[PDB]
């Protein structure tokens, strides 16, 4: 479905959690394209930097055939 | 030895204020400049070139 | 209403009023004289503002008005200057209240779903209220043609 | 929710037309009423936790509900009542702010009797409470200011009751 | 004071807000390295989700490729709910035998652990649930701030205690203490307002 | 939800039997009824926004319903009502597919009536929102068409009053 | 294609499959043959279809090419048949695909924001592909204007 | 994000003493710049569509973008480019707010050259639209605050080449 | 109603046996408690106006529900207030009595927590002068007798909050 | 209906049907073939059949359209006429029905107070379906006649 | 029930105090009104049936209403409305002798939304037939008697509302 994947490092910034938080600090995770928007402007807000990001699934420049 | 005949139209509603017959009146006192109908035929304009490009 | 927004606020935060949501309450509260003036020179040109503006309206797009368009007919110009009556009168209320919360609750949420369901071009709705914005700023002061223009700036904003 | 002016503006918007003389009296009544809400809640904004204290210091300590097996007791239930109290006392200050009791059927009392109901915690015990904070809250402000508070805290009352 | 009798020693013993909200496990999946781990937290995604375990209800597991993936650690676990969301048996189960307030009701449920908290709320999701279906639905209900701020991508989603709004925590109640299918009426219908605006 | 093909199959099913010759001339019903139904679904589909357009501008507009005070008042209240005539008309299409009214009864009509009353919705106002809805698909898809949609449409109007 | 959205329900359940779509698929590539048929048809007859149901378009609705609407002079109504024979080639992909997912993946998903950026009557563009199915109902063998006109039909109820 | 002012307490903070007379200063000048900054935001607020709606007008209409072959064909493409440019405007607006360039930074520019490359979207293409986009606002709010406008602007493009 | 003896014999018809041994031991321990309840019985009924007298005299006098508006003002409401506290006693004594508290939610706790919020009774008031009456009894008959007046008393406290 | 009537009997009584009655909505589902035929020829001679009971109380009670009277203007006579014909559609119903149950449950309970409140003699309109009852017997078939009469006759007792 | 001397007293009962001056001048603005409602009894009294014949003569004849398929059709359901403007009439009379609206509050407006929702009772006529009793009071019994009829007639009306 032409997804993406990330890799990108979310900091907290008002709670010091003190169990384990790698899983969600640093993480590489597949993110579907009608959802990737959303996701990085979540991602923005909170306070997270968008370390690497690439169309690992599908082709760049299609026109029909996305789904 | 006068005698009142009512009517079969009951008394009109009160005009409101959503009710836009309030400015059919104010309409008509503007009286809005239609536009004269457009006399083209659309068979002999070419679609490869009279679309602009820039 | 500001007081209603700076509760709204607070509300969300979980707190009371901060001081400087308190003293702008404060400062509305004493200078709600000028924006009440600013309402009633609204409401005694009410007429005038609405004629003028579907005037210019009507010159700068009469495709509205054209055979073919959404309001051709006399009736349907009588629903046009409804409607401008309709968004004159949320400029008021928007006016008075010192937020643009009524204009959203009224006449805001849901328009280019109205919109869109009667034919209505919205952009000639925006170029409807920026008329009326631009007549009342021409029979009011300045300061009250601002006051006044901030929230026709919101509804035009909002419409486009 | 709804203030005064919001009131007004509603009130005019029912019946479609615009804001006439008297609808411009009750906005300068809410503008001179408008001084005395600030103040008022400028005092209790910064006197909060004080009046809750002398609230369940007069009207829930050394009792039957704080002796052992009971609501006030188990010290997240007493932290939960004081978050209460400061909770309705929080939401009374923003209806006096706003001149209009909406705030207050709408983001306190609705659902309020069957969560009290099904915490099983005492209705007329928090009513009393609710009463404390208003003579301690009259007692700080004033008469006229207190007043407000206290038609906005009974108003609180009667809904739970 | 008192004697203190039995039958009201029974009373109060359960007296506040049950003992659930503390006698309960969060499901965070620490590492996707012990697959044991990894299986504890599908299954607790697929009894948040689907209120039971799925296995009356499927021919084989159709959600085997999420558990590759979330095994394989591409995936996260807020990625795993959203795939449960947006699925045939989540619609089979949760969206074909209620209206669209109930789908609304049962969806915060699930996935925000919460009754919904205003008619703001409900008329947002009812017009996602006209316009674009359920999938973009769990998606925006799943990717909005609330869900980040209380959950994260790691932690299965549980079932919350809230304080605020007013009536948010009765409704949470009263929809999470009736069990699955006892009845089809709506504990959240719609919030009356106070004032109506015109 | 179930459709009429498998309500007989349910109903062969509950009695434990295979399919006799009430279900072979009740399946020879539905397959006669076919053609007509997946057209008239084509041509709702196909001018769908038109039947609730000109519904809303036959039974809704220029009323004291939409002018202020009324519920369709507000742009709002008037976007939720197309969207609830939406609603309505994509039901009744899909009960009209189907050939049995349990999408009708099993998706919109619990709990109706209670949140129409909790909101305020006028049900006589979407009561004949309907019958326009029936007007315009019957003057738009023919006689039996329009009068089985009919047929669904006031399910719908007896169910919701 | 319908094999592409069956594919895509059989990968959404996670299973093979169903011999309904199966054969489904089967009855798509036997009538494939009338399918490309009509495309070709289509295609040799764009410029005459395109050009009718224009003219017809603006016998309906004539603000559109009237001084002050989207369409005013020969460049903008030039570039408005360019968009009706956008949507004439959209319509002969989603016949010769079998499905409409080509035509709402190519034209039919952010076309409001589209003609909302650009000011365009969207009802009017629907009524400008309700006369393009006619002309093309008109000019078509009747037992295929069934089958092409669905598929316009599914871009009159999503445009409008 | 960061504005002006927390820029000022951050740059004070990193090497740990108080306001001297140039974070004063500076503070004044932001102080005296933010009238023009709301009149300029509530400009550009009023006239965000059209401000858009030229700029793609005279940069990308009717070329080669917007052409078959083009990254800007199809309405799918079209509405994810207009959505774009809006979300440009609107967080290079916030930063004419902020008079501080940390929100480009941090919720424009992290993720999006390295999401534009995955996607193929012309680098100069999405320049020359924002540079259209600068002259648009420049005309339309004045020169004096399109200056920093514009300087927002070449920011996200400087960031984005 | 029921009462202990009554309980024993529905218990053994809802399993549909007879009385097997614990049933019978059931019963002799009724038996031997019954003595005690028939003096308590006795003794309330022969003070039963006393209880009440220093339960008010103790719990309710001098209040807020006292001074005028209250509840416990106007005398023909302060004598309804004494008749439903000699009401409650004489149930407690009957419950006591019987040994079962069914006769509270069959003849008093039916519908009592409706009645006392639509008539505007302080519930905590009512509560705590029920603790009084327990209070007092248990003073009056002893703690072992008192022990089934605590419960019952505190039955109708459990039920009535 | 006369079974409506024998069943809150019944129901009343706290009884089945007594078979008397059961044979005589027996007897009523034998005999209603003619009493459909009342119906069809009253339904389609009203006009005449009103017009001759209205033109025969106007010769017989000229008080009623005098000067000072409720039926004096031509506005108050059409109203009257009004009136006749919701009296003859009301024993339409009732000779369908088989009883006197439509007509009293629609046409008589109360029209002592609506009458009064309107201030027109009851005598008067009992007169005017008197009339419509005689001309009735002149214009239909003697036999018919006598349930038609008969239903007549309950009503002019029942309003005078 | 309570008149407007009543009312003073039983608010300076729940007050708990004597009777101020505010008391004595609300008293004697009450004595100084009693002649004029006496006049305005006695001539309401006379031309009862007279009100409500030429109130809903020119308010609900010949219109929807009366027609079939209104709620004003059929003799019973016409003389079921006369019966209510006679009502409506008659208490407003009796609300006019006590100077207070309680009589309305407990006795006409309790039930009277829901009752009229129940049988489709149309609201706004059934207001503007309430505006046509007060146009011919104010008519026939002058302007000031006819001022105080129009105030709880239109009280009537806001609860009808
Ligand atoms: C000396 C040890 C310290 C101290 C104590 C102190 N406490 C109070 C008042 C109260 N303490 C409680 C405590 C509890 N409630 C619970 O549920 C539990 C756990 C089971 C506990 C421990 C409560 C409820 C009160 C309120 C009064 C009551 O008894 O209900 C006081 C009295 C304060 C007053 O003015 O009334 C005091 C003095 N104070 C100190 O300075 C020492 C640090
Ligand atoms: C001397 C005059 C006599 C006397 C009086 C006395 N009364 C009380 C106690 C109370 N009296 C009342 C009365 C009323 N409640 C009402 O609602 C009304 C109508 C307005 C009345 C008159 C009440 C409620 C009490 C209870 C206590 C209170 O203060 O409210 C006492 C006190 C008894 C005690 O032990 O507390 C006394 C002394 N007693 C006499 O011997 C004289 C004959
Ligand atoms: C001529 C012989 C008669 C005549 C009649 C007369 N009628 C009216 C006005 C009304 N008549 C009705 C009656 C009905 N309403 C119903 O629903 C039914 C069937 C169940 C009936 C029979 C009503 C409601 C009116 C009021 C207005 C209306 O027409 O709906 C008038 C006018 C009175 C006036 O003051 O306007 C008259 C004169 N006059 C007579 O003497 C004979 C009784
Ligand atoms: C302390 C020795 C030095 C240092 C520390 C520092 N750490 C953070 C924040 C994080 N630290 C971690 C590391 C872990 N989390 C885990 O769960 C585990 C394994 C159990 C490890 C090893 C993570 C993930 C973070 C980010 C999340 C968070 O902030 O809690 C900070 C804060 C960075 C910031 O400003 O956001 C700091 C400062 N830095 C030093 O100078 C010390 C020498
Ligand atoms: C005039 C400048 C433009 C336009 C106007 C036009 N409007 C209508 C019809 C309606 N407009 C509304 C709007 C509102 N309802 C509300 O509650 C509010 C906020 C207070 C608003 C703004 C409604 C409800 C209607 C429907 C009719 C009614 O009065 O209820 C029309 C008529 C369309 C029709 O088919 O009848 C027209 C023509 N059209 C233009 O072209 C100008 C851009
Ligand atoms: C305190 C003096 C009295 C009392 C109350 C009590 N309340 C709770 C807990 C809750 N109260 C609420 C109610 C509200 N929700 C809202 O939105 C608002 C207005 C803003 C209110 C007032 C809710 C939802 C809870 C549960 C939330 C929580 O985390 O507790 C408790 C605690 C029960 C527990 O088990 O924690 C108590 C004890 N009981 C008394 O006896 C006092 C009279
Ligand atoms: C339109 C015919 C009339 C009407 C409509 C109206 N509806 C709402 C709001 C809602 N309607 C619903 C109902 C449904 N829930 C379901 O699950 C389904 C079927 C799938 C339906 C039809 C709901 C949940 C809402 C609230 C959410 C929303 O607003 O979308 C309103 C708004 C009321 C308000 O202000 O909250 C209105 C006005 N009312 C009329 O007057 C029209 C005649
Ligand atoms: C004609 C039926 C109506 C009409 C058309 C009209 N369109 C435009 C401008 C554009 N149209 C498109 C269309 C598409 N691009 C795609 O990729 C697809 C799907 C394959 C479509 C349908 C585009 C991109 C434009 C922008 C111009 C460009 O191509 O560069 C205009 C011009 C408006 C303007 O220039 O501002 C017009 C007039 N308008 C009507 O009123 C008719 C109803
Ligand atoms: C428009 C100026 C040019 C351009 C645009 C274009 N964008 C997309 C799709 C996406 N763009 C983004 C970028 C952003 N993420 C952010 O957080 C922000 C600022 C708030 C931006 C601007 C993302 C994430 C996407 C993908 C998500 C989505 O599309 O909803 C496309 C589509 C690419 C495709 O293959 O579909 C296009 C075409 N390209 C041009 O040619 C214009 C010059
Ligand atoms: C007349 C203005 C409009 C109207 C009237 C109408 N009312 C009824 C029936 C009832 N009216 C009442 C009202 C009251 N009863 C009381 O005791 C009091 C206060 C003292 C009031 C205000 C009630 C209870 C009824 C129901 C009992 C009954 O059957 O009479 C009807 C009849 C409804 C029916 O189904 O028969 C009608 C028609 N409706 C209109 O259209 C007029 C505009």
């Amino acid at each position: 479905m032409r997804m993406f994947r990330i890799t990108a490092c979310v900091p907290s910034q008002t709670r010091i959690r003190t169990q384990r938080e790698l899983q969600n600090t640093y993480f590489t995770k597949l993110v579907p394209y009608d959802n990737w928007f959303r996701e990085q402007q979540r991602i923005m807000k909170m306070g997270g930097k968008i370390v690497k990001v690439e169309l690992a699934t599908g082709r760049p420049g299609t026109n029909a055939g996305l789904a | 030895w006068q005698n009142e005949v009512r009517r079969f139209i009951p008394q009109e509603k009160k005009l409101t204020a959503g009710n836009p017959m309030n400015f059919l009146g104010m309409a008509r006192s503007i009286n809005p400049a239609a536009n004269t109908i457009p006399k083209v035929s659309a068979q002999n304009i070419n679609i490869e070139a009279s679309v602009p490009r820039r | 209403s500001i007081v209603t927004k700076s509760i709204v606020n607070a509300d969300a935060e979980a707190r009371y009023l901060s001081p400087g949501e308190l003293d702008r309450i404060k400062a509305f509260v004493t200078g709600g004289a000028a924006r009440l003036r600013i309402a009633e020179t609204l409401t005694g040109s009410r007429e005038t503002i609405v004629k003028q503006a579907g005037d210019r309206l009507f010159q700068k797009r009469p495709d509205i008005v054209s055979p073919g368009g959404n309001a051709y007919g006399e009736e349907m110009t009588a629903t046009c200057l409804r409607d401008m009556d309709y968004y004159l009168r949320l400029v008021t209320y928007g006016v008075v209240s010192g937020d643009v919360t009524p204009i959203e609750e009224i006449g805001l949420v849901g328009v280019r779903e109205m919109y869109r369901s009667l034919g209505t071009p919205i952009e000639a709705v925006a170029q409807s209220v920026r008329e009326m914005k631009e007549v009342a700023s021409g029979l009011m002061s300045s300061d009250d043609a601002a006051e006044a223009s901030a929230y026709f700036d919101f509804v035009i904003g909002k419409m486009s | 929710m709804q203030d005064a002016i919001t009131a007004v503006i509603n009130s005019a918007d029912v019946q479609g037309k615009y804001l006439d003389g008297a609808a411009m009296d009750k906005l300068k009544s809410y503008f001179a009423s408008g001084e005395l809400r600030v103040r008022a809640a400028s005092v209790i904004s910064a006197n909060a936790a004080t009046i809750v204290k002398e609230a369940v210091a007069k009207s829930l300590l050394y009792s039957d509900v704080t002796r052992p097996g009971g609501n006030m007791y188990t010290t997240r239930r007493y932290a939960a009542c004081i978050r209460d109290l400061d909770y309705y006392l929080r939401y009374a200050t923003y209806a006096m702010l706003a001149g209009d009791a909406s705030i207050l059927d709408e983001r306190v009392l609705n659902g309020l009797k069957e969560t009290y109901n099904s915490l099983g915690v005492p209705i007329s015990s928090t009513v009393q409470a609710i009463q404390a904070i208003k003579e301690v809250t009259a007692s700080l402000v004033g008469a006229d200011a207190g007043k407000e508070m206290g038609v906005y805290l009974d108003y609180i009352c009667s809904g739970l009751s | 004071s008192a004697i203190r009798t039995e039958p009201e020693i029974a009373y109060r013993s359960n007296q506040g807000v049950t003992r659930q909200r503390q006698q309960t496990k969060v499901f965070k999946l620490v590492s996707t390295y012990d697959k044991v781990a990894v299986k504890n937290a599908i299954r607790a995604a697929y009894r948040q989700v689907f209120e039971r375990d799925l296995e009356p209800y499927i021919i084989n597991s159709e959600f085997t490729a999420l558990e590759s993936k979330l095994s394989n650690n591409e995936i996260n676990v807020k990625e795993f709910i959203e795939g449960l969301g947006t699925s045939e048996l989540y619609m089979k189960e949760f969206y074909a035998p209620y209206p669209n307030t109930k789908v609304i009701e049962m969806g915060t449920k699930h996935f925000l652990g919460r009754a919904p908290l205003n008619q703001k709320e409900i008329q947002q999701y009812n017009q996602i649930l006209a316009s674009q279906g359920l999938k973009a639905f769990i998606g925006a209900m799943v990717n909005g701030m609330e869900y980040l701020q209380t959950f994260g991508e790691d932690t299965v989603p549980y079932r919350r205690f809230p304080t605020l709004p007013a009536a948010n925590f009765p409704n949470t109640e009263r929809l999470y203490n009736k069990l699955t299918k006892q009845d089809k009426e709506l504990v959240v219908p719609s919030f009356t307002p106070v004032v109506k605006v015109g």
